[PDB]
């Protein structure tokens, strides 16, 4: 397309500091481009805080967020930047900057977006889980304590990839993660080959390797 | 086919209080000009967007242009209040226009002032949108019956520009245009 | 990329009136005014006209009113200028081009200027009728330069117009060679001279020769040069 | 705010007392920049002065043609108001677009004491007009002669 | 500010029919001048930013064909699929930009229909090193039901537990839209050897009843 | 209106330097209503700067205009062997006037022209006229100076002079002058005598002949 939208990484902080997020634009024509912003909690619709022009560094900012968020713009660079004066433990949220060429526009063309949240590390721990009588058997492993995401999981390095069903990893009562990886298999083949839980962590860059069979 | 030329690429400008109409129609219209110009610094544009523009197309694409003080080139907008804002040349609300504005500080300026763009500074009333008010008469500001002499109470309304080649980075004369976009349900509606 | 065509050369007697023309094309030709230029032989340009193209209301020159006339038609896009009551004085070039001055729907000045302009058109007028060439030998004197070189030169008067297509030996001779510019003089006619400097040993060994065409009066003439 | 500036035209000082001890402004402004001081020297109000420039007013305080509240004062010809201002410490030699010094419509206006009240505290006389020109001139042209004399000599 | 609504929050259409999504405003959004309505209509699929559909509430942005289409005027609006695909399952939002500030609507889910599917439910005890770091975790697992709703509940030596059970439900099923989902209990190494049989009770309408499978510990 | 001479008339230079053109008005004039053109010989007119700083399609970097009040300059920069032209500066604040035009040549040494004089034979003699040549080559620069003698006496009004362009190999010229008379006043004046001074001669040359010889 004739314009492109670029975003920082995701990074995350612990509550009490600061945060200097910030968002690209490049192409034909972006001189008549305003920047706006949108975020959105897990699992729920979009909110507006603020918009911005780049040259003149004029700004709009929403009725419920004045004073927490700080809007800036540099034209040399030509883009926008957002600051949060202090962090507190329900601005864990995806964020979007986006496009619209002038105002009372369709907010047509978007970058990516990038997460924010606030926890305490660590390294997970994976269990297996294997049944016993048939038709068709239920493996899986599950893997608990860790943070942040993702984790990625994987079955015989990949080489079965039908009937996988990796849970969404969803916070437990502590603040802590877990999920959880299953597959159906024919009672045939339970005694012949070995089934493995790969599982890779970047936070950590730990790899574990998890060993399934029947329970005798 | 709209000489855009002419109206974008002229060589003189009058001053705020005798700012030139520049009525254009019957035409096809180009905008990748205005889209890429790589010179304009205030892009800005209300209502409508340029980038789609292309698409629809109707009559009534007033237009007009002058020079103006840079700071205040941010004082042109619809619900925007300041001193040439409401005093000189104000917009309606409900815009639908497109401002644009540029640097000319390279040739409109010669050493010692150019004292040729003048403004106005003070009316009883407060002017209604899109109108123009031209005139040089005297201002009373007391009990004195002034006809047309100048006196402690008889002041000269236009009062002159100073315009240097080193003068403040906003204190350079800008060239502006405004377009403005609008329709009418009569027929007989040009395209562009 | 623009296209500028314009008519070809013209000859012409006092008291007529002369017609010339120019063709635009690869532009919109309704977005831009046409100028006229003028240029007398070896002296600068001076400023015939300008026309619009959309309005038809135009601006002719100060001192020219009552002489010139100008007419474009959108059709064809082309522009045409009539001249009238020409004197023998007003042999000269011509030259249309695109104006980027006045503009071409309004007419206020602007930045810029003539761009393109067209392949030039040359006329000329005099009492005078087109004549035959009168043809002369120079071959070097007896008195030729032994430690040195000899001048060969052949030399045309009374031609009538220019040109005149001159060679020696039928292309024989590529270097050295010099053909002289036409030459006014106090009888109105024409006047040039073509020459080549050779060494002191070719004045007896070989014979030369110029041929001159004069398409006009599609006139040939061959003459020999004899060393005396 | 404004209610002080048509408080202190009208003169009715118990207003203006009891809006500005709950809280009145002490630089309120309509559109064309003027100033309470201007209104209470037009219209001789010593009390509203007094009392405004107790709590610190703007007394070199200027309006859209950078009139001063010395010049008006001096126009009107109210001989307390003046000198009061001064002995606060306000420009003397102050002049708008238009160049008038306080001299100018003192001698305009053929009101004396004010022109030496002026000149105590060090009043300039090298003012310059359109013409240059400085309150010799104006103050023989005022039809009173009387006063050029003293302008002349208390130099 | 100007308030929306959308309706309904989620929906069930089989492939190849029209689907319906209707939003309500607050205030009249039209524009005096050119009579054509600030709306917008935007798509986003799971783990994607938005991809906008809709513009002037009637317009099509380039790049999607016309199987979408949106009608509607003075407050209420009305965007309707025809013919959808498999691919066709995503998020869609309603949003003006009449003025300063723009208010989102709640949110819409779209979900193909199909035939009842018959779920299938183990039971899952941890392994003795989980019991040596001082937890038990204990999983129900339910898989390849529909429709989604299917209760499930716990059951201690036939004695019940609050504040026990974690349920964890995915997105849907490329396959035959048919969805798994958990539940999780965890709790003190002693409490878990403080009680004998675990039960796991799941309710569906796949099933004429609740089916329960229970275990006894160790054995 | 408005004078406009650029001066000098002649800016020969030496290849590979710096040109700085400057045009010159009376009155004041805008620093944007004014522009500078090329003309090629045997060539029509090209635009070359307009705005007096801003550049047309396709022109080589080596150009620039500055300027402002009543002088402006015109910068080369680079002199190439394609860069030799007539340049002109055109105002157009108040009507529309051009300059006087200038000129930009090689630079070469002195040189020193050879000189041929031939008088007409019979061929002259069938028409009742007659025509003498002195013909210079090779000289440096387009100044010179020729006369003639008739019996030790210089006659005005019968003499013609031809000049070519720059030559495209050794960059200099070839001068003709010939003196036309009645036939009838040519047999009686008995010396003929062509001289000719010139800077790049050293003394002036004088050839005498005589009807006979
Ligand atoms: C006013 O004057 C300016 C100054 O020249 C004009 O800008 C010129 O606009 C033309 C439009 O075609 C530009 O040509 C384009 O150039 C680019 C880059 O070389 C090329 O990729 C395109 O295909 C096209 O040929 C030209 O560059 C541009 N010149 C400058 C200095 O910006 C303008 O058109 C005039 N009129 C108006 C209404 O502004």
């Amino acid at each position: 397309t004739q314009m492109q939208l670029v975003q920082s990484g995701t990074e995350v902080k612990k509550p009490g500091e600061s945060l200097k997020i910030s968002c690209k634009g490049s192409g034909y024509g972006f001189i008549t481009y305003w920047i706006g912003w949108v975020r959105q909690m897990p699992g729920k619709g979009l909110e507006w805080m603020g918009i911005i022009y780049p040259g003149d560094s004029e700004t709009r900012y929403s009725p419920s967020f004045q004073g927490q968020v700080t809007i800036s713009a540099d034209k040399s660079i030509n883009t926008a930047y957002l600051q949060w004066s202090s962090l507190k433990a329900s601005d864990t949220a995806i964020y979007y900057c986006a496009g619209g060429s002038g105002i009372s526009t369709p907010m047509d063309v978007w970058g990516q977006g990038t997460t924010v949240t606030v926890a305490s590390t660590k390294g997970p721990s994976v269990f297996p889980l294997a049944p016993s009588s048939g038709g068709t058997a239920a493996l899986g492993c599950l893997v608990k304590d860790y943070f942040p995401e993702p984790v990625t999981v994987s079955w015989n390095s990949g080489a079965l990839t039908s009937g996988v069903h990796t849970f969404p990893a969803v916070l437990q009562s502590s603040g802590l993660y877990s999920l959880s990886s299953v597959v159906t298999v024919p009672s045939s083949s339970l005694g012949t080959q070995t089934y493995i839980c790969n599982v890779n962590h970047k936070p950590s860059n730990t790899k574990v390797d998890k060993k399934v069979e029947p329970k005798s | 086919l709209c000489p855009f030329g002419e109206v974008f690429n002229a060589t003189r400008f009058a001053s705020v209080y005798a700012w030139n109409r520049k009525r254009i129609s019957n035409c096809v219209a180009d905008y990748s000009v205005l889209y890429n110009s790589a010179s304009f610094s205030t892009f800005k544009c209300y209502g409508v967007s340029p980038t789609k523009l292309n698409d629809l197309c109707f009559t009534n694409v007033y237009a007009d242009s002058f020079v103006i003080r840079g700071d205040e080139v941010r004082q042109i907008a619809p619900g925007q209040t300041g001193k040439i804002a409401d005093y000189n040349y104000k917009l309606p609300d409900d815009f639908t226009g497109c401002v644009i504005a540029w640097n000319s500080n390279n040739l409109d300026s010669k050493v010692g002032g150019n004292y040729n763009y003048l403004y106005r500074l003070f009316r009883k009333s407060n002017l209604k949108p899109f109108e123009r008010d031209i005139s040089t008469e005297i201002y009373q500001a007391g009990s004195t019956p002034c006809n047309g002499v100048e006196g402690f109470n008889c002041y000269f309304p236009l009062q002159s520009y100073g315009f240097q080649p080193t003068n403040g980075v906003g204190y350079q004369p800008y060239r502006v245009v405004v377009l403005s976009f609008e329709l009418l349900h009569a027929p007989a509606t040009v395209c562009g | 990329q623009v296209q500028l065509v314009q008519s070809g050369a013209e000859v012409k007697k006092p008291g007529a009136s002369v017609k010339v023309s120019c063709k635009a094309s690869g532009y919109p030709f309704t977005s831009y005014g046409i100028s006229w230029v003028r240029q007398a032989p070896g002296q600068g340009l001076e400023w015939m006209g300008w026309i619009s193209t959309y309005n038809g209301n135009t601006n002719y020159a100060q001192k020219f009113q009552g002489r010139v006339t100008m007419t474009t038609d959108t059709s064809t896009t082309t522009g045409y200028m009539e001249l009238r009551r020409l004197r023998s004085d007003d042999t000269a070039v011509y030259y249309c081009a695109r104006d980027y001055t006045r503009g071409a729907w309004f007419g206020e000045s602007l930045i810029g200027g003539f761009d393109n302009w067209g392949q030039g058109t040359l006329v000329t007028v005099s009492s005078a009728s087109t004549k035959g060439p009168s043809v002369f030998p120079l071959a070097p004197s007896s008195k030729s330069t032994s430690g040195g070189t000899a001048a060969l030169g052949c030399l045309v008067k009374d031609y009538f117009p220019e040109p005149v297509t001159v060679s020696w030996n039928s292309g024989a001779l590529t270097s050295g060679v010099h053909t002289f510019p036409a030459v006014l003089q106090s009888s109105g006619l024409y006047s040039l001279s073509s020459v080549v400097t050779v060494p002191s040993s070719s004045l007896g060994t070989q014979t030369y020769i110029c041929n001159v065409n004069h398409k006009p009066s599609n006139t040939k003439v061959d003459k020999k040069v004899e060393p005396k | 705010g404004k209610k002080l500036l048509e408080a202190a035209r009208a003169g009715q000082d118990d207003e203006v007392r009891i809006l500005m001890a709950n809280g009145a402004d002490v630089n309120a402004c309509d559109p064309s920049g003027i100033t309470p001081l201007h209104l209470a020297a037009d219209k001789g109000h010593l009390e509203i002065v007094e009392v405004l420039l107790k709590y610190g007013a703007d007394v070199n305080a200027m309006d859209v043609w950078g009139r001063t509240p010395l010049h008006l004062a001096a126009f009107t010809g109210h001989l307390e108001i003046v000198e009061v201002l001064l002995k606060y410490g306000a420009d003397v030699n102050a002049c708008d677009l238009n160049g008038y010094t306080p001299l100018h419509l003192a001698a305009g206006r053929g009101h004396l004491e004010i022109v030496e009240v002026l000149l105590k505290n060090g009043a300039g006389v090298n003012a310059q007009d359109k013409f240059g020109k400085t309150a010799f001139d104006i103050s023989i042209d005022n039809g009173n002669e009387d006063l050029a004399e003293i302008l002349q000599s208390s130099s | 500010d100007i308030q929306l609504t959308q309706s309904p929050d989620s929906l069930a259409v089989s492939l190849g029919e029209r689907a319906t999504i209707n939003c309500k405003s607050s205030q009249s959004v039209l524009y005096s001048s050119i009579n054509k309505n600030y709306l917008a209509w935007y798509q986003q699929k799971p783990g994607q930013p938005p991809k906008l559909l809709i513009y002037w509430a009637s317009t099509r942005e380039s790049g999607v064909p016309d199987r979408f289409s949106g009608s509607g005027s003075g407050t209420d609006f009305t965007l309707t699929i025809s013919s959808l695909q498999a691919e066709d399952v995503a998020v869609y939002y309603c949003q003006q930009y009449y003025s300063t500030p723009y208010t989102f609507g709640q949110g819409t889910k779209v979900e193909i229909k199909r035939t009842v599917a018959a779920p299938s439910v183990f039971i899952f005890p941890p392994s003795d090193e989980q019991l040596k770091s001082g937890t038990a975790s204990v999983v129900c697992l339910l898989n390849n039901f529909y429709p989604r709703e299917a209760k499930v509940q716990w059951k201690v030596d036939n004695a019940l537990q609050s504040g026990n059970s974690q349920e964890s439900v995915t997105e849907q099923d490329s396959k035959d839209s048919t969805y798994s989902l958990s539940s999780t209990l965890t709790l003190s190494k002693a409490d878990y050897e403080k009680h004998k049989v675990y039960a796991c009770e799941v309710t569906h309408q796949g099933l004429s009843s609740p089916v329960t499978k229970s275990f006894n510990r160790g054995e």
